[PDB]
RNA sequence: GAAACCAAAGUCUUUGGGUUCCGGGGGGAGUAUGGUUGCAAAGCUGAAACUUAAAGGAAUUGACGGAAGGGCACCACCAGG
RNA sequence: UAACAGGUCUGUGAUGCCCUGUCCGGGGCUGCACGCGCGCUACACUGACUGGCUCAGCG
RNA sequence: AUGAACGAGGAAUUCCCAGUAAGUGCGGGUCAUAAGCUUGCGUUGAUUAAGUCCCUGCCCUUUGUACACACCGCCUCGCU
């Protein structure tokens, strides 16, 4: 089932030598 | 009629279970093979004993 | 967390090196598996288990057995009760009583052969630290201080049911005998003061002034019992700075030292007066 | 408990078919909990009545204590001469006998009784779990209870179990005759411890593009590749 | 502009006002190694072998056991006969 | 004029399909351990027996 | 000629707000003869209430927020 916009989900945070 | 009747309770005494079990979590911690298809009643198995069905409490 | 493998059990009862003249102290019996398996491996099994529903269960389980008589079960808090005589002891800990209880195993007279222990990672890995590691702390210096410790093998949590939180893990202890000549609680006193902020140097460590005050209970009860007159202008911080410098710990930081170091802390403590208690 | 005055108990002691069918099911009570043979144990008997169960129980040769709240049946019972004991009281107020006292419980016809509020003061809830945490004090340790019922719907099988697992007890509920209507009963038994391109071919056709007919060739290995 | 939206995030395939830092599929991995700063805690710099077919951003949506607000009924209820 | 979703009538399609009982005598029509539901009678003193007296309506 | 059970009936609920329930008798249909079903009729005539969604059943409005599905975490050992 998908979520609906009441539903709380919060945006992510993106952070040898030669010889 | 009689036998939707009998479908609906026994599926309604089912899901009241399984609605029972998770409260039972939370505050705290069947015959399938035995049906007759050619009609109403309960047909002996040679394999398994006399009929039952256990459902186990948690 | 009951444990269901049976030879992950198999594993622990052989590793203990068990003998049929043993006294083993189980504590978190479970379901019953290892239990029977030491009652027919053991002479006598004490089962330590506060709840008296697990208590009826395994009494269930162990009922019409022959080695029923064998079994003996201590319903209380595995805490505050007195621990009888036993030769091995096996565990199944939760995480929140592990630590005081190894230090009671540390306290247990007489003394025993071995204790296995079921731990957390964390606390396994805290448990067998050597100094200039992150998870060096107040149980690894005194459980190598007054024990000898081994992590034997890291256990799955699919054995248990329900599945703990972090991964399991098997150690190993045993006492050792005799204990080195080391007053524990003087040792466990000056290791609480050293341990406040564990990355900041000694000197800083007694500059604090509650460690200024139990100093200075402990110097007056010196003074008092040896009749030693303490002059009107002493100050046991200077006092406890120069013996520090005197030591060669005064730049040394908790976190980096051993036993040996500490040892010789205490030695030069007690010379000079200084108790911890 | 007014039902069985004197003309109700007159009326149980005379019915072939309720005496028949009370004897059935206190054979398989006795057989459904595991006591061992030739060990003559102690039993609880709730709903005793008359007896019936108690008068099997006694054949077998185990001893037992009933109890029930009605007069007349406890008289009926003495009056078919029964050996066991009897005891007048409810369950809902607690069984009064000892932590460790018996090796089994039998009770027949007894645990719907306690699922509905019938006095201002009383509770079916807390009654049943007052009930269930006696049965969980009075039974030995490692016994076993088989608990005769006819549920009329399931919530009284869901304040049953609530109560049940809520008092510590550990088991489950087994039906005999589950499909039969006559010879349906409940006894609550407790005790102390190619695919890929299918799914291309469909979302190709969800996309609304032409697609050829799905047969049996759909996804085949033609030959080996070298 | 992909859209949320932006008077700048415009004057951009009709592509050039000046100049600085910086990304190049997902992980390995801010890891190993070396250098360097710091009393220390740590800071700055920083891979490869290997492994994978994805990773990610934006928006519109039927059905859905159910859930909540009300209303009606002595074939529902309170008090009763 | 019109109309037959009411239809009727021994006619036409080698028209599509599926197959190759009457009278007579007797018994039985819940016989009953029961579970499943409606009714009548009473379980007495606001009553039962006996006798007397005196009031209706739909049909 | 005899007076069996029957001492107000433990846990599903049936019907009901005025000339109504209940008591009480009398007709029609079925009928060579039952008395037992259904319809009505009259007589004596009550208690409680002018309320509610607590349950049941039905009809609405909102919603796919709650549970569940889904996210992510946690997800068998023992020799060579």
């Amino acid at each position: 089932h998908r979520p609906g916009p009441l539903k709380q989900q919060n945006k992510a945070h993106k952070g040898l030598s030669r010889v | 009629r009689n036998k939707k009747h009998q479908k609906l309770k026994h599926q309604k005494e089912a899901e009241e279970e399984e609605l029972e079990i998770p409260p039972q979590y939370q505050a705290g911690g069947p015959g399938a093979e035995y049906k007759a298809k050619k009609a109403k009643g309960d047909v002996k198995k040679k394999g398994r004993p006399d009929p039952y069905a256990y459902i186990p409490l948690n | 967390h009951i444990l269901k493998n049976p030879l992950i059990i198999n594993s622990i009862i052989d590793k203990a090196a068990l003998r049929p003249t043993d006294v083993v102290l189980e504590v978190g019996p479970g379901t019953g598996n290892m239990t029977v398996k030491l009652l027919e491996k053991a002479k006598k099994v004490v089962a330590c288990e506060l709840d008296p529903r697990l208590v009826a269960e395994l009494h269930k389980r162990v009922q019409g057995t022959p080695v029923a008589s064998k079994l003996q079960v201590l319903v209380g808090d595995v805490l505050k009760t007195d621990l009888p005589f036993f030769d091995t002891c096996v565990a199944n800990l939760p995480y929140q009583i592990s630590s005081p209880f190894v230090f009671k195993l540390l306290l247990h007279r007489p003394f025993f052969r071995c204790a296995i222990l079921m731990f957390q990672r964390e606390f396994a890995l805290r448990l067998v630290a050597k100094p200039g590691d992150k998870l060096y702390c107040r149980l690894s210096i005194n459980t190598q201080l007054l024990a000898r410790v081994d992590h034997l093998m890291k256990v799955g949590k699919n054995n248990f049911r329900p599945p703990p939180k972090v991964e399991s893990s098997v150690v190993r202890i045993e006492p050792k005998n005799p204990p080195p000549p080391i007053n524990f609680q003087e040792w466990d006193g000056l290791v609480r003061i050293t341990f406040v902020r564990k990355n900041k140097t000694l000197s800083a460590a007694f500059k604090s002034s509650a460690v200024q005050q139990l100093l200075e209970k402990n110097y007056r009860i010196h003074c008092s019992v040896h009749n030693i007159i303490i002059p009107e202008d002493f100050s046991i911080a200077d006092k406890i700075q120069q013996i520090l410098t005197s030591t060669g710990f005064s730049d040394k930081r908790a976190r980096s030292m051993d036993i040996d170091d500490f040892i010789r802390l205490l030695h030069g403590f007690n010379a000079e007066g200084i108790h911890f208690s | 408990e007014l039902f069985y005055d004197e003309t109700e108990a007159r009326k149980y002691v005379r019915n072939s078919r309720m005496i028949d069918i009370q004897t059935r099911m206190a054979g398989r009570a006795l057989e459904l909990l595991y006591l061992p043979e030739n060990k003559p144990c102690y039993l609880l008997d709730i709903g005793c009545g008359t007896g019936l169960s108690g008068s099997y129980l006694s054949d077998e040769g185990h001893y037992w204590v009933g109890l029930d709240i009605s007069p007349a049946m406890l008289d009926e019972a003495v009056d078919r001469e029964i050996e066991g004991d009897l005891l007048l009281g409810d369950m809902g107020q607690g069984i009064p006998f000892k932590p460790g006292t018996f090796d089994g419980c039998i009770s027949i016809s007894a645990v719907q009784w306690l699922c509905n509020a019938n006095k201002k003061s009383e509770n079916p809830a807390k009654r049943l779990y007052c009930f269930f945490a006696s049965l969980f004090s009075v039974l030995v340790r490692g016994s076993r209870a088989v608990l005769q019922l006819y549920p009329e719907n399931s919530e009284q099988l869901e304040l049953i179990t609530t109560q049940a697992t809520k008092a510590g007890f550990s088991g489950g509920m087994v039906v005999d005759y589950p499909n039969s209507a006559k010879a349906k009963k409940f006894y609550l038994c407790l005790f102390s411890g190619r695919a890929w391109v299918l799914e291309k071919k469909e979302r190709h056709r969800r996309q609304g593009r032409e697609v050829r007919p799905d047969t049996q060739y759909t996804g085949r290995k033609r030959k080996p590749r070298f």
